[PDB]
């Protein structure tokens, strides 16, 4: 049913925004200061 | 009136289990509040702010919690959203005042402060000033799901992961809601 | 195919010195007027922010000014130097470039700020719809 999909995406929209953040914040620290302990 | 704790606390309270201090017989000076200029939001609803230091009630309640920056607009009479629906609901004839100030340096910590949760699923919106600290699993489409995540079903609490490098509107704000009542 | 200005003939932009219509007229270049008024690294973006507030678009987010790295650092710091605009999430927008005082990087400052103002506008949609409308 359609209302089950709305409750699916809200759970997604909260877990993704944090996991995309850190995964892109760590790509910033590699791009502006290169070590291999950043890669 | 001992506003000490109630304001300058070292650790606030979650948004899904707000606190509730019942200020009582005292000498309250809302001027030190009103003019402190440290507050980013000071709205008064039942009564304009300057006339507070000239009235008397029966009880003042003070509720305290921590939310995101752009969720301070749901702490008002007659709103909707994840916070006002089921975390903290204000009646439709509110009387007190709502105060809020940014607290990025105290509550946000590098790596993410995962200790500030909020409820994001409930059966029905809260009654005004009602509180719900249960954790019983949710319930998606018709199905048992005897305590256990999975297809259409999952915990009801999420956590702000606050970070210090978060644009405004994503940084933690501390909120205090004063509610004057007259039994 | 081997006389077009690059390896594949994709751009003909390296044929300008052979195909210039009037070579006795200098094509306008404001790089000397930038180093005659002591414009720092920060003036190029502050005049860029005044262009966008001139048309009715919001300011920079004020986290934009500390977190960003507008030049290569004062350290001899190994850091991929390539103009780009980042949208890390949670309303945190950063620009990474190594800007020199030139009208070339005066223009790509306006280009890279345009990616930011596009990013700041659709930040109220859900997460899976925060791209451009097509590629
Ligand atoms: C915990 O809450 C307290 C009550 O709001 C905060 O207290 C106040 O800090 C002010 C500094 O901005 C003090 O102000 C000044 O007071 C001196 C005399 O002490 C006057 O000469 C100055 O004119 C006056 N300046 C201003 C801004 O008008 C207040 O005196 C002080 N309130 C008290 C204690 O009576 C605390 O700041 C807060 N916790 C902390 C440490 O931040
Ligand atoms: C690149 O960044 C890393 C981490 O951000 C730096 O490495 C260490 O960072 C910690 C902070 O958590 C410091 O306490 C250490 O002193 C750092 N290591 C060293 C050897 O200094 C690293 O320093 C950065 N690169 C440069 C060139 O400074
Ligand atoms: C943008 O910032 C400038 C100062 O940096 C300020 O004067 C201006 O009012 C701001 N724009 C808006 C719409 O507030």
């Amino acid at each position: 049913i359609e209302e089950q999909a709305k409750t699916f995406l809200d759970k997604f929209n909260h877990e993704a925004e944090d996991l995309f953040y850190q995964s892109s914040l760590a790509s910033w620290n590699y791009n502006t200061n290169i070590t291999e302990e950043n890669v | 009136c001992p506003f000490g704790e109630v304001f300058n606390a070292t650790r606030f309270a979650s948004v899904y289990a707000w606190n509730r201090k019942r200020i009582s017989n005292c000498v309250a000076d809302y001027s030190v509040l009103y003019n402190s200029a440290s507050f980013s939001t000071f709205k008064c609803y039942g009564v304009s702010p300057t006339k507070l230091n000239d009235l008397c009630f029966t009880n003042v309640y003070a509720d305290s919690f921590v939310i995101r920056g752009d969720e301070v607009r749901q702490i008002a009479p007659g709103q909707t959203g994840k916070i006002a629906d089921y975390n903290y609901k204000l009646p439709d004839d509110f009387t007190g005042c709502v105060i809020a100030w940014n607290s990025n340096n105290l509550d946000s910590k590098v790596g993410g402060n995962y200790n500030y949760l909020y409820r994001l699923f409930r059966k029905s919106n809260l009654k005004p000033f009602e509180r719900d600290i249960s954790t019983e699993i949710y319930q998606a489409g018709s199905t048992p799901c005897n305590g256990v995540e999975g297809f259409n079903c999952y915990f009801p609490l999420q956590s702000y992961g606050f970070q210090p490098t978060n644009g405004v509107g994503y940084q933690p704000y501390r909120v205090v809601v004063l509610s004057f009542e007259l039994l | 195919a081997h006389l077009l200005g690059d390896m594949w003939g994709r751009f003909w932009t390296n044929l300008y010195s052979l195909t210039v219509p009037f070579g006795q007229k200098p094509n306008i270049d404001v790089t000397d007027a930038m180093v005659d008024q002591a414009w720092d690294a920060q003036r190029i973006f502050k005049e860029a922010e005044k262009f966008f507030v001139s048309v009715g678009l919001p300011n920079m987010t004020q986290g934009f000014w500390e977190n960003s790295m507008l030049t290569d650092p004062g350290n001899v710091q190994k850091a991929v130097c390539h103009p780009t605009a980042w949208d890390l999430g949670k309303g945190d927008f950063r620009i990474l470039m190594c800007t020199k005082v030139t009208m070339d990087d005066f223009l790509t400052a306006h280009h890279e700020m345009g990616h930011i103002q596009y990013d700041m506008a659709y930040a109220a949609q859900p997460f899976l719809l925060r791209n451009g409308a097509n590629e």
